[PDB]
């Protein structure tokens, strides 16, 4: 639901930041904005109900110090207006997503039972290129509940050897 | 009742493989967490950037 | 937590985010949003009066019956 | 104890192999049975979802960012952060003359604990019907036993009989009778219940065992304790069960029972998944519910056939025949659900708890009782002889408001009387005891020509059943010679009145 | 320049295009992958269309590649849709073959305007002796068939289209809107065996279909008609063209289902809140126009035998007659069952029919209606203790009620392929001796089963 | 880990934990500071559960830490709660001290397999004259008491406890539902003055309480039940187990209040969604298995004087006999209140009560259906435009339902007369006299409030 | 009041011996009397035994009415 | 009767389940089918684990 | 004898609560071993309040219109 209602937001952003090149400004106001809202102390001083709009738009100027614009200013000022104030840090995760997907770069998680060294990394981000990506952004995580093989994880598509075999057999025994 | 008989008859013999399965499947469990060591991760993982 | 308005367009919303001034654009000219049944939903019309006659470009006419806080029904 | 090793031996080593790339989701909202994913971008409608557990779900909204998904199992098992999988199937079941006897789960899991069920095929749960150039004219008679039904309210192969009326008046009853006497037609029979404590569901089957008509009768069971879901889906499993038999050139016939708790099933998984109610809290789609499953039930050309079997099964022609069930809240036949099955069916068999209450039983109300297809779905014999009874009925009913006061009125008026009271008391039959084309032609023809005037009401039953046991007993040749053809000529009358004319004579039952 | 589908709920597809090209409203969409098409209902804004299906809707995913048309659902006109069988979308559904024409009209079009109503209202008479008498049809009217039991109302359809073609060589269309299929193939091999599918032709929405078809079905048996009587030949002048809906109820209810998933509030009993709207919009197309006409019969079903709901009641508002069968009337002998006190017309007027044929009809009413209220009375007492007067009433009314009975020329078996077809006149002629007394001495069960007067003195007479 | 509270609507709070350490659907939680207990119900996501409050909600602050048990409420089990009066949590309010016993089991289990389905028909005679002839009752079957409010359920139930109970060879079990303290403080005197309190097990949350106490008590009142069921003494056979509820509606409608707390859409009248599936899952534990024996008697009220409400509507499928009370017999003096022709029972059929039983029942039937259908015109006209049989079954009918009234031997409170117990054959023999008109010159006042045959002759002869 | 419908489920309990024992079945005389009454108005046989509880019921029926402010003892 | 007979049949099953408990214990060397054989026979090195 | 007033003009809420009121006061009597006496005037009218209460809640109603829990109330 939440997802829902940050799409037009954060599609509005996205191209207003492309169509005057400053998409990197945009991203890093928008992860402070989200931090900001986050946070339980300032969004209770935020929500208090003597603020009009104007006030709360002055609020996140002062937060944020630097690094803030007219344009900036304008797009707190609409969703104060309409209370979508709370929803945030939706519209950073799909104003990321959106930034990722112009720049033909996927994000990818591989999970392994035991830490990888460089080589094997880089032969795994040379086999992803062949899903003709810009780049792969390997976040590598260990689990020793695991016990061997490598999980990876893009977007909603994962590529699992690793003890789910167990699993897999079991169901087909019983 | 000859029918249930054989209807018995079928239970047990299919009760039983399902313990046989399960305990089987344990055995192998157990042989996987008393091998510990990398290279078997190594190996197969270096096999799987092929197999993509 | 409502659902969207009529007024919250990506387009309108780059817009906005563009500048706020020419208040609405003179304030007697408006944009469809909706289409239904029947039913235009506006987005605009700062002068609409409650009863007026609307036109459009086909050359057909409205009627303003809903002046809401951001949209107006006709 | 060396046949089960190699089994697992050659399975192990045949698969568990490969890596597959896989569309996942996360669990969100657990609640009531019903969960919600984020994910799944390639899922699709009706799609059978896996989760982490082995439980198998079914997606039937797909939203905007959320995909709402009923559960299979019981959902008391699944938290919120698991993960799921879509598989890229449709809910399938087993077919075949091999769960025949057989007591089937929602989805053909054996529940009596008579072992696995080896079926050699399995087909979708979601079918459509065949369109309209593949059809026949319904023509074939199905006999369910009952002096009235078969007289007024005919049935044939391919039609779609509704029946209807109150609680605890003989629905259950008579369904069941009219598959006991598919004994020696040789059409399959399929038993569906839905919402029904499991007690009953055994005693109805321990009654079919016991006359022995389970060695044809497939029982599915979807109990009052089983999910939602189960219960909305057991008619459509009910049904491929069913059709199995059509489309290979045999006949079948299937019995949906209360198909007002499929409704209300389906109206709690509905509801729960926020669409929004219509009339009486039901979805808006409750009528495209009920229509795609009643419309499959038909009767299909030679042609189909030959082309469905690829030339094996050239000659002949299926059909399946459906008796839905619905009970009404104190005769209120305009609500809802009744409002829109009795649209579908071709006809219905109105039970009336005064007439049940007074001794009349089965209850059929043969005012408002009808059958499309009509004379065409009958025997020649029973078809000739129908007439007289039908009328009968008519006149006594249209003056029944006069019934008390026999006293003050004309003479034609009291004959009317004498006699529409006889034949009503001519309809009234027992349980489990069906009767044959012979028997039903023997009793219509001797209240036709007037053999029961002469014989006081209360004695009636006495007089049928003591005729057709003297008939069953002298006139077995006739007997048989009535039940395996049906024919009627100027032989068979004059046999029939001899007959009766010598029981009259000479038997004083 | 095409859109994902991003929602699918229940029948109620949505789609997102581009801002730039968004399609209109009514157009249709087909998906890349199947065979499903789409018909757009409303536009939600962000370049977003809230569609239904004419299909299957199970096995579609979302983010599934959608291509516009631009244009409302068009089906093929002309003359080689005759004896043929076709879904919502034009496609053949007998296996005949592909359909083989060019020219397509779309399935949406606006209403005649006022300038263009038929100047006057002229008479068709069919030859059912009940019909043309207490009944009587309008050329390019509207006819509703009201309840009636399991009987031969699909009997009475086949006899109205023998009737229609044998003596007037104008086309017909059957338009089955939620109808059983063992019926419409029924009717299909009727018109097959009596060699009149020559000259119709047929749509179906099955009843097991998403309610786009059965809406859609309609439309399409609409448009066809429409063509038919536009097309002007040889003179200058269109053709009478007549028009089959087997159940205009199912319509109302197709679109009941759909109202609410499109984001409407309910109505009354639950109905959509454009439930006039769209019965005029469907209903307002059936008229004579200044060149060619267009004639309607639909049977019409009465949930639960309540004819105050809004269903039938925004119905009788087009209707220019109501033809009531009835359980009873068949069940004693008479075959085509019409109910002569209830069924009701418009139709008779003295301006329209004249003044002896209304005359006729009213005294013949006047019988009918005062022998139904003797029916008590004698039961209780018997014939002998009324009047003088009130006897020959009873005579009449039973001869009356005989001579409704009519031999039917498509049975062909137990009657002997007895074609009748009775003029007007005949009938006038007929009912005016009996009601006066001319044919008083004939006994009752001569006027069985037979045509014109000819007939019955000719029976009595052998008799 | 544990977690706190955030919202608090009348008996629904809802807590907020780490996004790890969730707990499972059914599981327990515990408020720090105070006494209550939390039972989940849904499972919002994000780190939030939804629950309902086992005790009063007053005095609860938005904040509090609230610790997780990780296990679903466990109620003692065994011989120990015999004789012991207990709440919704299995804890001792008799003020007896802690219940002796180690065992523990949970109060939410999956009903008995279909293939451990065991179904007997050993009758079971209650010396009540209308319940032995119509609806005879069956040692391991299901029994309902349908009726309004005040038409006499709960005096039945404690009559049929006194015939059965009291002779009873076994345990049994009590479990008030949402009821009078009055009656539970009663019912436990009355046990504790006789000497079977040793053979029963009392669980009491009643109409004082909050609705998450009167929702989950039914559980814990057959949980016991379900183990005394499910029990073997070596060299020793299971134990038949009875069974007794009181309202088990008050079930349902303690569902009905938090249903739209928990957020979901209304039914039909004001009912939750799942009505059918919350009162399945519960009345299907009931039944008797192969190992042991489970009689149950349950009052089943009925809002409004309708039997077609939902509630009771949706129960009637779940008994084996339904004992239906009207308010009309009750207002006319005869008690019991059984409604004659709507009590029904599955044991009544030839091949179990035998040939005679059910010819006697099913013209008893016969004889007050035939009156129940004369009584409209005695109103109208009078009684004298009647035949000489309407009258004799008249009088016959009256003399029946006269018969049919009997002094309970716990109804002497209210009136005074001692009470009576009839056995099957005495009543059997009655009722074949009466309809062989034996009993003609017998007044009709001589039937009222009377055991078997003799005293109605007795009396005749004292007026 | 309507001694037809209503009842006190304590009964007997709550009042003293003399009235508990003196009060026997009128609450249930009167509810067969209400009923017989209504279903005999136009009895012309009136046999002796409903002539009895028909002129009994009347003299129970007018004997219990009092007056406001009026307490009995 | 039956009864009789089973009470043998499943007096021989615990035999039968030593049997297939030896079996089993040979199939949990298909922990190497899982695996790619990187240790094709793993399971030989030390086999001790104790299984009915 | 004590008297609590909830009149026809008060808000809805002093209607609802009023009978609670009593009940309290009269239980302060029953506490202490001393009897004692309270009647309820017009409980319909209390349900009527609480109705009214509950319906500017938006809580979906019953039969009659009445709240689910007019029982418990
Ligand atoms: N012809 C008959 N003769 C005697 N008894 C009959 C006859 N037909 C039905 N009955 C009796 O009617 C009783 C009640 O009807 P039945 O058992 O068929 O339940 P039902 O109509 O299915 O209602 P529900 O769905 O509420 O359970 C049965 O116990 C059966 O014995
Ligand atoms: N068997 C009976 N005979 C005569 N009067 C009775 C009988 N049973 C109850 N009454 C009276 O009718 C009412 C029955 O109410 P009760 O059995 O206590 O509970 P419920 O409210 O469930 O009906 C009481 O007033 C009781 O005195
Ligand atoms: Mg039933
Ligand atoms: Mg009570």
């Amino acid at each position: 639901e939440l997802l829902t209602l940050a799409r037009p937001y954060a599609k509005a952003a996205f191209a207003y930041a492309s169509e005057q090149g400053a998409t990197d400004n945009w991203s890093n106001a928008l992860q402070v904005l989200s931090a900001a809202v986050q946070d339980e102390a300032f969004s209770a001083y935020l929500n208090r109900p003597e603020l009009t709009p104007a006030e709360q738009v002055k609020l996140f100027a002062k937060v944020l110090g630097e690094d803030q614009s007219q344009a900036v200013s304008n797009f707190l000022t609409l969703l104060a207006d309409n209370d979508r104030l709370v929803l945030l840090p939706e519209i950073a995760a799909e104003y990321e997503q959106l930034k990722s997907q112009n720049n033909n770069n996927v994000d990818v998680v591989i999970e392994s039972a035991f830490p990888l060294t460089a080589e094997q990394e880089q032969l795994l981000k040379s086999a992803l290129e062949k899903r003709f990506n810009s780049t792969v952004t390997v976040s590598v995580e260990v689990k020793p509940e695991l016990i061997a093989g490598v999980v990876i994880r893009a977007g909603d598509q994962v590529i699992d050897d690793s003890a789910l075999n167990k699993l897999e057999k079991m169901r087909t025994r019983l | 009742a000859k029918e249930a008989v054989d209807q018995e008859i079928n239970s047990a013999r299919e009760e039983l493989r399902q313990q046989v399965a399960a305990l089987a499947v344990t055995g192998a469990e157990k042989i996987l967490n008393q091998q510990v060591d990398a290279e078997a991760h190594n190996a197969m993982l270096s096999q799987l950037a092929a197999k993509l | 937590m409502q659902q969207l308005n009529p007024s919250e367009i990506s387009a309108l919303i780059k817009q906005r985010i563009g500048d706020l001034d020419t208040s609405a654009t003179a304030k007697n000219e408006g944009t469809i949003v909706m289409v239904s049944d029947g039913i235009v939903r506006i987005h605009g019309l700062a002068d609409a009066m409650y009863g007026e006659m609307i036109e459009f470009d086909g050359g057909l006419f409205g009627m303003a019956l809903n002046l809401e806080q951001d949209s107006v029904g006709a | 104890p060396s046949e089960i090793s190699a089994l697992i031996k050659q399975r192990i080593g045949d698969l568990d192999t490969s890596a597959t790339a896989k569309n996942e989701g996360t669990i969100v909202m657990v609640s009531d049975g019903i969960v919600r994913i984020h994910g799944l971008a390639d899922a699709m409608y009706g799609e059978m979802i896996e989760f982490d557990g082995g439980l198998f779900g079914m997606a039937l909204n797909l939203e905007q960012d959320s995909v709402g998904a009923v559960v299979l199992g019981n959902y008391l098992s699944l938290q919120e952060g698991q993960k799921a999988r879509c598989t890229g199937r449709v809910l399938e079941v087993p077919v075949g003359p091999e769960l025949l006897g057989r007591v089937v789960d929602a989805l053909g899991n054996p529940i009596d604990g008579k072992g696995p069920i080896d079926a050699k095929l399995t087909d979708a749960v979601e079918k459509v019907a065949p369109g309209v150039i593949w059809r026949q004219s319904v023509d074939q008679p199905v006999q369910t036993g009952y002096k009235s039904v078969d007289t007024m309210i005919p049935v044939g192969r391919g039609q779609r009989e509704l029946i209807i009326g109150d609680r605890q008046t003989g629905k259950t009853a008579m369904a069941i009778d009219a598959i006991i006497a598919q004994k020696n037609s040789g059409i399959k029979c399929v038993y569906v219940a839905i919402g029904q404590k499991q007690s009953t569901i055994a005693n109805v089957v321990r009654k079919l065992e016991e006359t022995g008509a389970m060695a044809y009768t497939t029982v599915v069971a979807a109990a009052a304790a089983d999910p939602a879901a189960m219960q909305y889906l057991a008619p459509y499993s009910g049904c491929t069960m069913g059709e199995y038999f059509r489309d290979r050139g045999e006949d079948a016939l299937i019995i949906y029972d209360d198909l007002s708790k499929q409704a209300v099933a389906y109206r709690q998984i509905s509801l729960l998944l926020r669409r929004p109610p219509g009339r009486e809290a039901y979805p808006g789609d409750v009528f495209y519910l009920h229509s795609r499953l009643l419309e499959r039930a038909s009767r299909v050309s030679a042609e189909y056939v030959e082309k469905f079997t690829n030339g094996a099964v050239t000659g002949k022609t299926g059909s399946l025949t459906a008796l839905p069930i619905i009970e009404t809240q104190a005769g209120d036949v305009s609500a809802f659900v009744p409002t829109n099955v009795i649209s579908i069916t071709d006809g219905q068999i109105f039970l009336e708890t005064s007439l049940f209450n007074a001794g009349i039983r089965p209850a059929v109300n043969a005012g408002i009782s009808v059958s499309r297809v009509g004379g065409s779905a009958q025997t020649k014999i029973i078809k000739k002889l129908s007439g007289g009874i039908r009328t009968a009925l008519a006149q006594y009913r249209e003056l029944a408001a006069f019934a008390q006061f026999a006293s003050d009125l004309d003479e034609a008026t009291r004959k009317q009387l004498e006699h529409g009271q006889r034949v009503t008391e001519l309809m009234k039959q027992k349980q489990y005891a069906p009767y044959s084309i012979a028997d039903q032609a023997v009793s219509v023809y001797a209240s036709n020509e007037g053999y029961m005037a002469d014989v006081e009401v209360k004695k009636i039953v006495d007089f049928d059943a003591a005729l057709i046991a003297y008939f069953r007993s002298e006139y077995a040749p006739l007997m048989k010679q009535i039940d395996e053809t049906g024919d009627y000529n100027k032989d068979i009358e004059a046999a029939i009145k001899a007959g009766i004319e010598s029981f009259k004579a000479t038997q004083t039952y | 320049s095409s859109g994902r589908i991003i929602q699918i709920i229940g029948a109620v597809i949505d789609v997102e295009f581009e801002r730039t090209s968004v399609p209109k409203i009514y157009d249709a969409l087909q998906v890349d992958g199947t065979e499903t098409t789409l018909e757009v209902q409303q536009q939600l804004g962000d370049g977003v269309v809230r569609t239904i299906a004419m299909g299957s809707t199970e096995g579609l995913k979302r983010g599934l590649t959608v291509t516009s048309t631009n244009a409302p659902i068009s089906v093929p006109v002309g003359t080689a849709t005759l004896g043929r069988i076709m879904d919502v979308l034009g496609r053949p559904i007998d296996e005949a073959g592909p359909v083989a024409t060019e020219e397509r009209l779309p399935i949406h079009r606006q209403a005649p305007s006022y300038a263009e109503q038929a100047a006057s209202t002229d008479l068709l008479e069919t030859g059912i002796k009940v019909i043309d008498l207490l009944c009587p049809f309008a050329k390019g009217g509207k006819v509703g068939l009201f309840g009636g039991a399991g009987v031969g109302k699909t009997v009475n359809m086949m006899e109205l289209i023998n009737n229609i073609a044998k003596a007037h060589s104008g086309l017909s269309v059957f338009a089955g809107v939620g109808e059983r299929t063992r019926e419409g193939n029924d009717f299909y091999h009727e018109m097959k065996d009596s060699n009149v599918l020559d000259k119709v032709a047929m749509v179906y929405g099955q009843m097991n279909e998403p309610p786009g078809n059965r809406l859609r079905v309609a439309l399409t048996g609409l448009t066809m008609a429409e063509y038919f009587r536009d097309e002007k030949d040889e003179n200058g002048k269109g053709r009478d063209v007549l028009l089959f809906v087997d159940n205009i109820y199912r319509y109302t209810l197709a679109g009941t289902e759909v109202s609410a998933l499109l984001g409407r509030m309910p109505s009354a009993v639950g109905y959509q809140p454009t439930l006039a709207e769209e019965m005029g919009v469907l209903q307002e197309r059936i008229t004579s126009t200044k060149s060619g006409s267009i004639t309607s019969i639909q049977a019409v079903y009465v949930p639960a035998d309540d004819l105050t709901d809004p269903s039938p009641a925004t119905t009788f508002a087009h209707l220019d007659a109501t033809v009531v069968l009835s359980r009873d009337i068949a069940s004693s002998g008479i075959y085509p069952a019409i109910d002569p006190l209830d069924s009701t017309s418009r139709q008779l007027d003295p301006l329209v029919v004249g003044q002896e044929h209304y005359e006729i009809a009213r005294a013949v009413q006047n019988v009918l209606q005062r022998y139904k209220e003797l029916k008590d009375i004698i039961a209780i007492l018997g014939m002998d203790e009324l009047a003088e007067e009130d006897k020959l009433v009873v005579y009449r009314a039973r001869k009356i009620q005989r001579f409704f009975s009519q031999p039917f020329h498509v049975a062909e078996v137990f009657t002997g392929a007895p074609g009748k077809l009775v003029p007007l006149k005949e009938t006038i002629r007929g009912f005016k001796g009996l009601l006066a007394g001319e044919y008083d001495h004939i006994p009752e069960q001569a006027f069985y089963m037979v045509g014109g007067i000819d007939e019955v003195i000719a029976k009595a007479e052998k008799l």
